[PDB]
């Protein structure tokens, strides 16, 4: 078959990574209940806005919702590591 | 959140709805939900109270607090696994306020006198349902009067807010948030509400509410949760590399034993190796840990038959290194267990009376054993899954020691294969993955029992098959990998680990 | 490879945007060729 | 921009309010939880 | 052969970019006056 | 909902509103270079 087109390909790469953390979002999320509540506020705030740009296929919000809700994430990580 | 004290005397209640807004499949997953729990209660070691009522129109308990059976973790999942989701269909109500009656019953005194160590008890209690309770009153009201009954957020001085902490779970299709959330409690930085899609990913949900406050020492019990790093997944792990010039960097693998203690092999290292040219890292910081002494076995010699004509010799290949300062245990810091300790005979859930012969029996049974060690792929560390060749085929595991390179010609087997080893690798029963050279002095790990206890320590492979420093593309089937057993050195370990306090039997 | 490098930020790029590519040699001999390869593919679809 | 909202207070003691606001296309979300007392009528009195 | 450099330097902001080399009778290449010599790229922020 | 806009539930509220924190006491023992210690102190901002 022909191989795919100049765009299509490049909008998949952008969403299987914005599914990647979706798909770990609940976990995150979850993870926040034992921390502080600026994490638990800005994660949910950082959620939809992923949510909404996955099933919207908007470049403009899946582009910034993934730098979003991976600064979110690094946030968390951190968090977990010096919480012990 | 919840303490695990082992002194502790704790009453849990279970609540579970069983109404037609829940569902087989999603009342299953509710079941397979506690069923885990409770396995990993009873891996810590604690011994709670099981309360176990599942209702609709009317409530039914199955188990109460006050039976002795209710301490039995095995016997309560043997009942809740029993119950059917259509077993009270037919009265498929929703009147959750009685069913927190009867929890209120079972916390109950009779007369005014409640018996001693009612405030030395702590009650948890697990709810589960859709958030749409239909039949009977107000449910909260009757969370006051617990509240009240057990002088909890009713004085200044004294607040007992610990003592009593409620988690709520919304199983079913469809689920209403704000009942749920009236329900359940409400604590700064801790998780007591849970959806539909929390059901999926368990570690983590345990994750949250666990609070390890008087359990950080224990061997042997790893955190699974998603997020978790690779020491997360090992937390006796330790990486030890040895640079030194002219031999170079070299990097081997030890396991945590105890707070000065770390246990590793003993070719990789060398009499001649300084203590300052050892770096070992356990959690996975950049700073590596200073080193006091290794502890070379006294029987131990690479070169006892080089004059015969043996190039090298692995017996008692076993060392143990004594950090220059003692570590802190934490949820990346934890010991893997030993051999008849009394630690592994709560870990195997034993009694106190087991001998170090009937903990030997359960560990290395005559037969293919499952086991794992550790590996290393691009930095990052990954479980690989062997087996023991100890049954009838522990013959043939030695016998393919003879296309080991070096050592083709030598006449008898029994001199080279010592008892101490035990044998892996090969493709029966199934394909067992081979080290890497830089995986040498790992621990082999043998899972029972939702712990994880060390029967033996990574020593040397018959055919080098990681040997482009890449373990790329297929293989020879007959590469076996040999291990230090545990058992054969355990006087030595026993002897020099007797001042660090594990309980050796 | 010896004598060879390629640097860790133009390494993890991958095909997202690898399309101009740096490899630094330490030497190259002077009596003789030295050679290397690699294989491309499209993933754009396009003629000319 | 100031949103004027008219209530009234029903019982005393420090009691609660709560206010959110979302913006149309553009996930940034803000939301006020304060308390405020909530006196019953009557004066301080400072008699001898 | 010439490198067009294209900069991009928001903070959370990956961008497609059209980019185009235009035709020059003095010049040449696929840029025609028919034929137009045109792409899309993507720069991740804070990246060239 | 399927609008463009955030749901209200999920929408948390900034309640920490003290006027004065940080009410901390710390030790300089850090390795001294040109005899002055630097200390790092990562801390929770409030609402
Ligand atoms: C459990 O209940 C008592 C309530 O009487 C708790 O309070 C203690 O009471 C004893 C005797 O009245 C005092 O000596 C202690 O000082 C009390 N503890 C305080 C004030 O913190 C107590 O927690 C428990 N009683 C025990 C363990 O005897
Ligand atoms: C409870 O209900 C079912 C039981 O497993 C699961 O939800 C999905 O339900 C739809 C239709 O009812 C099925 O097509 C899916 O296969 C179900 N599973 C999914 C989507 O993973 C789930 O366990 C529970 N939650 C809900 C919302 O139904």
């Amino acid at each position: 078959t022909s191989l795919p087109t100049s765009n299509e390909y490049q909008n998949e790469k952008l969403a299987n990574e914005l599914k990647s953390l979706l798909d770990e979002l609940n976990v995150n999320e979850l993870a926040t209940g034992s921390l502080n509540t600026y994490y638990k506020r800005t994660i949910k705030i950082s959620g939809q806005k992923a949510m909404y740009a996955l099933k919207s296929k908007d470049f403009k919000k899946m582009s910034e919702a993934k730098y979003q809700l991976q600064k979110i994430y690094n946030e968390i990580d951190e968090a977990l590591k010096s919480k012990y | 959140k919840i303490v695990l004290d082992p002194s502790g005397s704790m009453n849990i209640y279970l609540v579970l709805d069983g109404s037609g807004s829940i569902g087989a499949s999603n009342f299953t997953g509710a079941k397979k939900c506690l069923v885990n729990l409770i396995e990993k209660v009873a891996s810590y070691g604690v011994k709670p109270r099981y309360g176990l009522v599942t209702y609709a129109t009317y409530p039914k308990i199955w188990v109460k607090v006050s039976e002795a059976d209710s301490s039995n973790a095995d016997w309560v999942t043997k009942q809740l696994n029993e119950i059917n989701y259509e077993d009270h269909k037919l009265k498929s109500g929703t009147n959750t306020k009685k069913a927190l009656q009867a929890v209120y019953s079972m916390m109950s005194w009779p007369d005014d006198v409640p018996p001693e160590g009612w405030n030395r008890t702590r009650h948890v209690i697990i709810l589960m349902t859709d958030g749409l309770h239909n039949m009977g009153g107000d449910p909260i009201t009757v969370i006051d009067e617990i509240r009240d009954l057990l002088y909890i957020g009713k004085d200044r001085k004294n607040p007992r807010e610990d003592y009593l902490d409620v988690y709520v779970f919304g199983v079913g299709p469809l689920v209403n948030q704000v009942n749920i959330n009236a329900l359940a409690s409400k604590k700064d930085n801790e998780q007591h509400v849970f959806k539909v899609k929390d059901m999926e990913n368990l570690e983590d949900v345990f994750y949250q509410m666990i609070d390890e406050s008087q359990s950080l020492s224990l061997c042997g019990m790893v955190w699974e949760h998603r997020k978790g790093t690779d020491y997360h997944k090992q937390p006796w792990q330790a990486k030890i590399s040895v640079i030194r010039p002219s031999k170079g960097h070299e990097s081997c693998m030890g396991a945590v034993v105890s707070e000065y203690f770390v246990l590793t092999a003993a070719h990789c290292f060398t009499v001649d190796d300084k203590e300052h040219s050892i770096k070992v890292s356990v959690g996975g910081e950049k700073r590596d840990l200073e080193i006091e002494v290794v502890l070379f076995h006294p029987n131990y010699n690479i070169n006892g038959k080089k004059e015969a004509g043996i190039p090298e010799f692995y017996d008692y290949d076993v060392a143990l290194i004594k950090l220059k300062n003692k570590l802190k245990y934490g949820q990346t810091i934890r010991p893997i267990c030993l051999p008849c300790t009394e630690g592994t005979t709560r870990a195997l859930r034993l009694p106190p009376t087991t001998t170090c012969q009937q903990q030997k029996e359960e560990l290395l049974p005559a037969q293919d054993i499952k086991a794992l060690f550790v590996s290393e792929e691009e930095k990052k560390l990954t479980r690989k899954e062997v087996y023991i060749k100890n049954g009838d085929k522990k013959g043939s595991c030695e016998r393919d020691a003879q296309y080991a390179p070096g050592y083709d010609k030598v006449k008898d087997i029994s001199e080279v294969v010592t008892p101490r080893f035990l044998c892996t690798g090969g493709v029966s029963p199934y394909a067992d993955p081979n080290t890497c050279r830089g995986d040498a002095g790992g621990p082999l790990i043998v899972h029972k029992r939702s712990r994880f206890i060390q029967v033996g320590v990574i020593s040397w492979g018959v055919v080098d098959v990681c040997k482009n420093q890449k373990r790329q593309k297929q293989v020879p089937a007959h590469a076996r990998d040999f291990h230090i057993n545990l058992f054969q050195v355990l006087p030595w370990l026993k002897e020099k680990l007797q001042d660090e306090d594990l309980g050796f039997l | 490879g010896v004598d060879r490098y390629i640097s860790k930020y133009e390494l993890d790029k991958a095909f997202s945007d690898r399309n101009t590519l740096i490899i630094y040699l330490d030497k190259v001999s002077h009596s003789e060729d030295d050679c290397l390869a690699f294989k491309v593919h499209q993933y754009f679809n396009v003629e000319l | 921009l100031s949103v004027p909202y008219v209530i009234v207070p029903l019982k005393t003691g420090l009691q609660e309010v709560e206010v959110k606001a979302a913006v149309y296309h553009h996930f940034i979300s803000d939301g006020v939880r304060k308390s405020l007392k909530v006196v019953p009528e009557g004066i301080r009195m400072n008699k001898t | 052969e010439i490198r067009a450099v294209l900069y991009n330097y928001r903070q959370n902001q990956e961008l497609k970019v059209r980019v185009e080399l235009l035709h020059n009778p003095a010049f040449c290449s696929l840029a025609t006056t028919k034929r137009r010599h045109q792409q899309t790229v993507t720069i991740p922020p804070k990246s060239s | 909902l399927d609008e463009d806009i955030i749901a209200e539930e999920n929408i948390v509220s900034r309640s920490e509103f003290p006027e004065s924190w940080l009410w901390n006491v710390e030790d300089l023992k850090e390795p001294p270079k040109n005899g002055i210690s630097t200390k790092l102190m990562n801390i929770f901002l409030k609402d």
